[PDB]
RNA sequence: GUGAACGGUGGAGCAACACCUGAAGGAAGGCUUGAUGAGCGUGUUCCCCGCAUACGCGGGG
C-alpha cells in the first residue's frame, strides 16, 4: 500500500544532523582551525546518486527529514488525537509501561530473551496501532514502513523517477540562518529595568562583574548558525504497508488528515517545519482535497469501528515482560 | 600584536582625564598594585614611567574607555576590570536610586603594510606642545611642518616598538591641514596649559591599523583614534 | 672387502549440503547581528627620567 504524500513547506525546514560542523562569516563550512569558527548544526542529509552530467551519476548530498523523525511524528499524531482520545473517551487508561511501549516501543531497555506465543502476535499484528508499530519486550515486528521526506529535487531524480516532468528544483536549496544570544542584564542601561531584581543594581553589577572575570561555568551571549532548507519547495513522502488491514490504513489516513498542524522538523520555536499538503496518492490515485482526504472510504469506516472498542488490556499485555 | 579595548557605561558621559582621576581616587585606599599598574606608576614610588604607557584612558559617549596595548596591557585590563566595575557599582549605588554599569570588550589586532600612494588619516584632540622650543618651532610654518613630521613618525615608531612588531622604516608622512588650535590643562584650576591641535589631518603612504596613538599625553586620552573605522568609512 | 652390498610408500578418494542479523526506536529542546570604537571643555613655564656631561637634546603627567 503505497502512499505518496507531496507536500510544500510554508516555513523553512530544519532537521538537525548530529555531526557538529562549523562555519565562518561567509560560507566555508568546516574551516581549518584558527579562523574563529562558529558552531553549526546542519540539516540532516542523505547522499543520492544523481545524473550531474551525461549519464554519469555521483553521490550528491541531499538534505532531507529522516524517516525515523516522521515515523515518530506519525505515531505521535495518531496517538495524540486518534487513539488516546478514543482511550480516554471510554475510560480505559494505559499503564506506565503500556504508555512507554505506545510512544517509544519498549518499556525498559532490557527486552525478553524468550519469544512470545503466536496467538499474541495474531492479536497485536493487523491492528490499528500495535500492528503498525511493533516493539515491546518480545520485539514484535511492525507492519508500517515509513520513509524519509525527500525534496522534489533534481538530485533525487533517480528516486521516484520518470515523474514530475516540470516543477523540478535544480538550484541550491538551502540557507544558513544565524541566531545570536543576548545577555539581558548587559543590555539594560536603566533603573526601571533593574528595579525588578531581588537585590537590584548591586546584584546586577555583581553578575556583570562575574561576567567580566569569565569574559577573558558557561556564560550566555553566543552567536551561532544552523543550516536550513529553503521554504516554498515541493517535497515527497512515502508510506508503505505489507498486507495491511483496512483499519491500519484508515488510522494512517486519519493521522495524515490532521498531520498539517504538527512539526515534521526540529527547531519548532522558530516555527520551522510548517507544511501544506499538495496531494496524497493512494497507490497512485489522488485522494487529497482541501477538506482532507476524499476517497479511501472503507479504510475510514474500518478504523471508525476499530477505534471504538479499543481497550487497554491489549496494551497492558503488550508491555508485560517475562 | 593586539590591543584590548574596554568600555564602561555609567549612563552619563565623563571625560577621560576626570575618569583617570576618579579611578585613582577610589582605589587609593585599597589594592595599590592594580591602580599602580593601571596608572603606569613606579614599583617603588608614585612617579609614572617615561616610556610608552601600555594602558591608557580614552573617550566613550556613555562613559569611559580603557586601552591595553600588548599582552601585558591586555592582562592588566583583564585582571583590573571587575574591581573597577565593582567600584563604580558601589559608587553609583551609594547615592541616588542606583545605576547598572554595562561593559564591552574588544581585542583589535595591529597591522601595517606599505603602498606607493599616500592615505588620509585625521586625528582629533592632538597635543603637540611641551616646551618653549616647540613654541619657537610653531611660530614659523616651515620649521613647524617638519616638527610635526618627526613627531608623527616617531610616535608611530615608539608605539610599534612598544607593542612588539616591526615597522617599515621607509615610511614618509605629510601634514596637510589644521582646523583649530586649543589648549589642554594638566590639572583643573591650574594656570599652566599645553598647546594642542584640533582636527589635524595627516597623509601617510603606509596603511594604518586601529588603536594607533600619536603625540604627547597619551595616557590622559589624547591623540588616539581607530584607523580601521577611518579606512573605508561607512 | 663397513653381518656389507640391491631395494619409491605407493596408487585412487569434491567437506559438503540447507540456513534472509535481526526486531523497535524523533538530535531535540532554549537562545535580538546591529552596537562598541566616529561630533561637543581647557590658553603658558611647571614636576621626573635618560643621553650627555651641561652648549643642549630627546619625554612622562
Amino acid at each position: 500500500m503505497q502512499i505518496e504524500v507531496t507536500v510544500r513547506n510554508i516555513t523553512p525546514i530544519f532537521s538537525a544532523a548530529p555531526g557538529s560542523n562549523y562555519i565562518t562569516i561567509d560560507g566555508t563550512i568546516n574551516p581549518p582551525p584558527g579562523v574563529s569558527r562558529f558552531p553549526l548544526v546542519r540539516t540532516r542529509m542523505m547522499y543520492v546518486a544523481a545524473d550531474v552530467g551525461d549519464g554519469v551519476i555521483k553521490s550528491v548530498p541531499l538534505q532531507i527529514v529522516p524517516g525515523n523523525t516522521m515515523r515518530s511524528l506519525l505515531r505521535r499524531t495518531m496517538l495524540k488525537h486518534v487513539i488516546e482520545p478514543a482511550l480516554v473517551e471510554k475510560g480505559n487508561k494505559l499503564s506506565i509501561g503500556a504508555y512507554a511501549t505506545a510512544y517509544s516501543g519498549n518499556a525498559t531497555g532490557n527486552p525478553d530473551g524468550v519469544p512470545s506465543s503466536f496467538d499474541e502476535i495474531a492479536t497485536m499484528r493487523a491492528h490499528p496501532f500495535i500492528g503498525l508499530f511493533g516493539g515491546g519486550p518480545r520485539m514484535l515486528e511492525g507492519r508500517l514502513m515509513v520513509d524519509s521526506l525527500y525534496p522534489i529535487h533534481t538530485n533525487a531524480e533517480r528516486i521516484l523517477g520518470a515523474g514530475y516532468e516540470n516543477e523540478m528544483m535544480s538550484g541550491p536549496i538551502t540557507q544558513v540562518v544565524w541566531a545570536r544570544r543576548m545577555d539581558p542584564i548587559l543590555n539594560l542601561g536603566s533603573s526601571e529595568d533593574v528595579e525588578v531584581i531581588n537585590g537590584g543594581a548591586v546584584a546586577a553589577n555583581g553578575w556583570i562583574q562575574d561576567l567580566l572575570a569569565n569574559s577573558k561555568g558557561r556564560g550566555l551571549k553566543a552567536f551561532n548558525a544552523h543550516e536550513v532548507v529553503i521554504p516554498g519547495l515541493k517535497w515527497v513522502w512515502r508510506i508503505s504497508l505489507d498486507r495491511p488491514t483496512d483499519a491500519q490504513v484508515g488510522l494512517v489516513l486519519l493521522a495524515l488528515n490532521k498531520m498539517t498542524n504538527e512539526r515534521i522538523a526540529g527547531g519548532h520555536s522558530k516555527d520551522y517545519g510548517r507544511f501544506v499538503i499538495d496531494g496524497v496518492s493512494l497507490n497512485g490515485e489522488q485522494v487529497w482535497s482541501q477538506s482532507g482526504i476524499t476517497g479511501g472510504e472503507q479504510y475510514f469506516d474500518a478504523v471508525a469501528e476499530a477505534i471504538d472498542g479499543l481497550s487497554s488490556k491489549e496494551f497492558e499485555q503488550f508491555a508485560q515482560s517475562a | 600584536m593586539f590591543v584590548k579595548q574596554v568600555f564602561f557605561d555609567l549612563g552619563a558621559r565623563i571625560h577621560a582625564d576626570e575618569a583617570r582621576a576618579l579611578v585613582a581616587k577610589l582605589l587609593d585606599d585599597t589594592q595599590p598594585g592594580l591602580v599602580s599598574a593601571l596608572m603606569n606608576y613606579m614599583p617603588a614610588s608614585k612617579t609614572s614611567k617615561t616610556e610608552f604607557p601600555l594602558v591608557q584612558f580614552s573617550n566613550f559617549n556613555q562613559g569611559f574607555a580603557l586601552l591595553g596595548f600588548g599582552e601585558v596591557g591586555a592582562q592588566i585590563l583583564s585582571d583590573a576590570t571587575p574591581i573597577i566595575h565593582d567600584a563604580m557599582a558601589k559608587l553609583f549605588a551609594s547615592r541616588g536610586q542606583g545605576v547598572v554599569v554595562q561593559v564591552s570588550s574588544r581585542d583589535v589586532p595591529l597591522s601595517c603594510e606599505k603602498r606607493p600612494y599616500g592615505l588620509q588619516y585625521t586625528v582629533a584632540k592632538m597635543v603637540v606642545q611641551k616646551k618653549h622650543e616647540h613654541r619657537e618651532r610653531l611660530a614659523n610654518p616651515e620649521t613647524g611642518k617638519v616638527f610635526l613630521e618627526g613627531l608623527f613618525l616617531r610616535s608611530l615608531e615608539r608605539q610599534a616598538a612598544a607593542v612588539g612588531m616591526v615597522l617599515p622604516r621607509d615610511l614618509v608622512v605629510s601634514f596637510k591641514g589644521a582646523e583649530r588650535v586649543s589648549s589642554v590643562k594638566l590639572r583643573p584650576d591650574s594656570t599652566l596649559a599645553h598647546g594642542s591641535l584640533r582636527h589635524a589631518v595627516f597623509e601617510v603612504n603606509a596603511r594604518l591599523g586601529g588603536l594607533w596613538s600619536v603625540g604627547f599625553l597619551l595616557s590622559k586620552g589624547f591623540g588616539h583614534i581607530n584607523t580601521d573605522l577611518q579606512l573605508g568609512q561607512g
